């Protein structure tokens, strides 16, 4: 059988040849971090795409950027390619570190449409482990629509009548109580879904940008090291 | 729908005696069905 | 067969009561979420109301809070919204909307109008 | 002139019931860590690697025990195999030291995963880990070598015999030489380490404060009492290994034999605090954290 | 809505017995217990798809992380390694010459790839292009002709040599997760995301019979070994195998337990074993003939995302979202 071992023995070496190019993929891929880059069609993705490219290509439907920001590569990917039916591809990204919710807060008229999104993605079985880093985008044309008060988010929802600004807030500069209030009654609604479930197997991470803020890579770093510093508590049986 | 409806709809006795006779016929040659020999079975 | 025509509508002047219903038949119904959606003239698809398999946690469209009491009978095997007041701007197209998957508390239902497990809707007008 | 050891309770009743308690509690935790990670657990990481590892060798600690309980409840009188004393003392020390080794591992594995999430993810391997435990189990091997030497048995003047687990008279002063060494390399070395990591750990935590996450509390609660526990367990134990191998060195007279008793009866306790770890580094790194609990059936 | 009452008439008609009373004489299978023979690990990210070669021999594992792994099951030894363009693939096969091997996703393109090739590497022999969303299940009918199920509602049969799209089935409401040819390769039928599975005719390229029943999107189509049935599994956790004479539902598997849907369905040689993974991290498998779980296939840590059964019958492989890959015999 010396035909039968020489086969063998040049399988085991293409093996071995294959598994030392699969450990080299393994650390570039648990080295780079997978971000599903998800919101409504109406506004905000494409355009921060764009952005975090002018900091990395799509043919086909998908405008993927590979960008790096320090050392920690980060792969963003705005899957827009497809039909109607984000039920079925959304299985697909249940190994990605995050999932970058951008919603256009300055609409209120397809708000509700977001947060009923936000909750299937939050209550989704695939999705359970998976944080969301809450990107709420287009904060100048909220300020704007809140400042000339044409519409009024009280029409759409009841309950902004009664909220009050927490005392916890962070107002930015210049900050009109009223654009504070609106912004953080949105960021509040996001968040009961936030924490209506999970049991603190994910967190979404609430930052409102814009659509020219260059501070977002370093949103999304942060978020990225509060997601994986707590899948290293729970894996290091840290609670 | 028309055309699926239209079609020669045999009795659902008729189309599961045929599938038992088929998975009897070939029942010997179901390893999953009766465990071959180990050394028979490549794994 | 999955079928979930609805029944109720037609005009009504604003303020008014009309309940509406779907004949919700082709599933067990005792497991899947439910919604309400509609769809205005010419302007896009957007949900309405949702309630879960047991009929607790109900949730309504911010627009529609107050009004718009959605049910559910599991052992009639139907679910009604019944509308208390109306308005112009709920003149619209009013489709059921079942939950794709049955023991999930998600609903991944569809915006331009493609989804399966929907009726064939109603047209209510103000 | 040597002392008569009056107060000997510590040693023929306090440390049999200690140690009864201690492998009751620790062989069921430890079992059960090792039936986790064996048969019920995820693929495995590096932290799993150190994790299965310090459940080991607390488990192998564990079965060391009953011998020495036997040994110590028949009034300091071996239970026969004389050589077998040579054993035990050995396996017994190469958990523990292990456990130490071991627990300092873990500590530095949290670091790297705390402190530096995102740079200490492709800079890892569950390869490394397994490397770093081979290396562990050598050095704690070669390095408590010297006990399969000393740990000889002897016979006192009371007709007993004696597993002396640190050495005999004659080789006391090189054996103090030798287990000052094997504290400050084994022991010492690693409760620095473990302390800066864990330090670094709680630094981390809450100065950052995870920007936005909460409930990192519970994880500071229990990086704080894992660092408390190691403490007052090892800390007195192996302060007062050194105290009574100076003692029966130094002293041995009636003019200073009622300090050596002293030092010989807190000795005994701290000896069973050190068992005591065997028992709450399980529940501590295992039972406590909520993934192992929810990997547990 | 008169064909539909026609058709559902014609079918209770039809339905004058069931096929668990019938087959009540014949003995059951009894307790199934398979074991793990072979567990082919060294995927990077979950596998989402899987198929064996017509030599019963090989195996290909899709996985997200962008990896076409080319097994030897029978020794654990990866045959090829293909990096994917596109991460997340849904879709892998074998040709039935085994030159060939295809796979797709949300990159909406047909990738396939020449393993036997002269130059001595595997390469993208060729990029099937024009549907309009992500591929579920692409299949070789011939290893020069392959029909694709996408999300776009439509199916496709391409001429791999030429590039087009030849032929398009269309009919479905909701995007196809699933496609199994006919043993005869002349009929393909494809379910699609709402509870519905059309059987198409290859050179027709019209349905012929469309089959209704489930109660929400369907994930899985196998055909029995006869090719005048075929199992469907969905997402309301109960499989359904219809038969094509009889135009109908014709079996119903299901149970208390089982409150997950199913991901993946593989029918045995003789049929008489209906194999179907399901979201809850095991795979079972229920006698086709009496309806019942013959047995349960667990050891993966996560959901068995891709079921395939060998053309010998000698052993299975399940790919679990664990990135793991389990052989059974
Ligand atoms: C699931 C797999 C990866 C777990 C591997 C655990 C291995 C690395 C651990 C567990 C038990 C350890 C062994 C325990 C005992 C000894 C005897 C000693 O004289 C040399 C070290 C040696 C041989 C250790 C080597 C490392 C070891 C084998
Ligand atoms: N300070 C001391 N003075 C007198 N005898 C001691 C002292 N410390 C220990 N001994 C005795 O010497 C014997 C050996 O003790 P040691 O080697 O320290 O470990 P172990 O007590 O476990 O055998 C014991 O039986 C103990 O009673």
């Amino acid at each position: 059988t010396e035909d039968q071992r020489n086969e063998e023995k040049a399988q085991r070496e293409a093996n071995k040849k294959i598994e030392k190019q699969l450990q080299k993929d393994k650390q570039v891929y648990r080295a780079t971090h997978r971000l599903l880059l998800l919101g409504a069609d109406n506004s905000g993705k494409s355009t921060i795409v764009k952005q975090m490219r002018i900091l990395s290509g799509g043919t086909s439907g998908i405008f993927e950027t590979k960008f790096q920001v320090d050392k920690v590569n980060f792969h963003m990917f705005d899957v827009g390619g497809q039909r109607d039916e984000r039920r079925k591809w959304i299985q697909c990204f249940n190994d990605v570190t995050a999932i970058i919710f951008v919603v256009d807060s300055s609409d209120y008229n397809r708000l509700q449409e977001a947060l009923n999104l936000f909750k299937s993605i939050w209550n989704n079985r695939w999705l359970r482990t998976i944080s969301v880093i809450l990107f709420l985008n287009k904060q100048d044309l909220l300020a704007e629509k809140v400042l000339a008060g044409k519409s009024k988010i009280e029409d759409y929802f009841p309950e902004f009548a009664r909220y009050t600004t927490p005392e916890d807030a962070t107002p930015e500069p210049g900050e009109d109580p009223r654009v504070t209030r609106a912004k953080y009654f949105i960021r509040d609604e996001f968040l009961r879904i936030s924490t209506a479930s999970g049991d603190g197997r994910h967190y979404c991470y609430p930052h409102f940008t814009c659509a020219v803020d260059t501070e977002n890579a370093r949103r999304i770093f942060n978020d990225c090291k509060d997601i994986i510093l707590q899948m290293n508590l729970r894996e290091y049986n840290l609670v | 729908l028309k055309m699926e409806a239209n079609i020669d709809r045999i009795k659902v006795s008729k189309a599961a005696a045929d599938l038992m006779a088929y998975c009897e016929a070939h029942a010997k040659e179901d390893p999953l069905l009766t465990p071959v020999p180990a050394s028979e079975n490549p794994f | 067969q999955v079928q979930l025509q609805e029944s109720g509508g037609g005009l009504v002047q604003p303020g008014g009561s009309l309940r509406l219903s779907c004949a919700a038949s082709g599933f067990t119904f005792s497991n899947y979420k439910m919604n309400w959606v509609r769809q205005a003239p010419g302007k896009g698809l957007e949900w309405v109301s949702d309630i879960s398999q047991s009929g607790a946690s109900i949730s309504y469209t911010g627009s529609v809070k107050g009004r718009f009491t959605i049910s559910r009978d599991n052992a009639k095997n139907t679910l009604y919204l019944q509308m208390n007041s109306l308005k112009p701007e709920d003149t619209a197209v009013y489709y059921c909307a079942r939950c794709p998957a049955p023991f999930t508390r998600d609903c991944f239902d569809v915006t331009s109008t493609t989804y399966a497990y929907r009726g064939q809707g109603t047209q209510v007008t103000v | 002139f040597k002392c008569a050891l009056t107060k000997t309770g510590f040693q023929f009743y306090y440390l049999p019931a200690v140690y009864i308690l201690v492998f009751i509690i620790g062989f069921l935790g430890n079992s059960v860590a090792i039936w986790m990670f064996v048969f019920h657990m995820k693929p495995w990481s590096g932290i799993s690697v150190y994790m299965f590892n310090l459940a080991l060798a607390d488990f192998l600690y564990v079965l060391t025990l009953p011998a020495l309980i036997f040994y110590y409840f028949n009034k300091t009188d071996w239970i026969f195999g004389d050589a077998m004393c040579k054993l035990q003392r050995f396996i017994f020390h190469v958990n523990l030291y292990g456990s130490i080794l071991f627990l300092t591992c873990i500590s530095a594995h949290r670091y790297s995963g705390v402190v530096y999430p995102l740079k200490s993810l492709g800079r890892l391997k569950k390869k490394n880990a397994i490397c770093i435990s081979v290396l562990v189990w050598l050095i704690v091997v070669v390095a408590i070598s010297p006990i399969l030497f000393y740990s000889g048995t002897g016979v006192r003047k009371n007709k007993t015999i004696t597993c002396y687990d640190t050495t005999s008279d004659e080789y006391l002063r090189s054996y103090f030489i030798y287990s000052m060494c094997t504290t400050v390399a084994m022991f010492c070395v690693p409760l620095v380490l473990i302390l800066g990591c864990y330090g670094l750990i709680v630094r981390a935590l809450i100065y950052k404060d995870l920007d936005n996450s909460p409930l990192r509390r519970k994880s500071i609660y229990l990086v704080i009492i894992v660092l408390t526990v190691f403490a007052v367990s090892y800390i007195p134990f192996h302060v007062m290994k050194t105290m009574n191998l100076r003692a029966r060195l130094d002293f041995q007279t009636p003019a200073m034999c009622a300090f050596n008793d002293r030092v010989y009866a807190t000795y005994q306790v701290t000896r069973g605090l050190a068992s005591l770890n065997s028992c709450v580094d399980p529940i501590l790194y295992f039972l406590a954290g909520d993934t192992f609990r929810r990997r547990l059936s | 809505e008169q064909l539909k009452n026609q058709i559902r008439d014609a079918r209770k008609a039809c339905a004058d017995a069931t096929l668990s009373q019938i087959t009540n004489n014949i003995d059951p299978v009894g307790r199934i217990q398979m074991r793990t023979r072979r567990t082919l690990r060294g995927h990077l990210a979950k596998i989402y798809a899987m198929h064996w070669g017509t030599d019963s021999r090989l195996l290909v594992s899709a996985s997200q992380d962008g990896k076409l792994i080319i097994w030897d099951s029978y020794t654990t030894n990866k045959v090829h390694a293909i990096p994917l363009r596109s991460s997340w693939v849904m879709t892998c096969a074998y040709a039935p010459s085994g030159n060939y091997v295809a796979c797709g996703g949300l990159d909406n393109i047909c990738s396939i790839y020449n393993l036997k090739t002269r130059e001595g590497n595997v390469r993208v022999s060729r990029e099937l292009a024009g549907h309009t969303g992500y591929l579920s299940c692409c299949r070789f009918l011939d290893d020069n002709q392959i029909v694709t199920s996408s999300g776009d509602t439509t199916c496709a049969l391409w001429d791999i040599e030429t590039g087009q799209q030849t032929t398009t089935f269309t009919g479905h409401t909701g995007d196809v997760m699933s496609l199994s040819l006919a043993p005869d390769t002349r009929l393909f039928v494809s379910g699609a995301c709402d509870a519905s599975a059309k059987l198409w005719d290859v050179r027709e390229g019209m349905c012929r019979q469309t089959f209704t029943g489930h109660e929400s999107d369907i994930n899985a189509i196998c055909f029995f070994p006869n090719g005048n049935a075929f199992a469907t599994g969905s997402d309301d956790a109960t499989c359904r195998l219809f038969d094509l004479r009889a135009d109908q539902e014709l079996m119903t598997y299901s149970h208390d337990n089982i409150i997950c849907g199913i991901t993946s369905v593989s029918f045995s040689k003789s049929g008489r074993l209906l194999l179907a993974g399901y979201d809850d991290f095991n795979c079972n498998v229920w006698d086709a003939l009496k309806a019942d779980r013959a047995g349960v296939l667990a050891g993966h840590d996560n959901r068995v995302s891709c079921l395939g059964v060998t053309d010998d019958g000698m052993a299975v492989a399940t790919g679990s979202w664990d990135s793991f890959l389990k052989i059974w015999n």
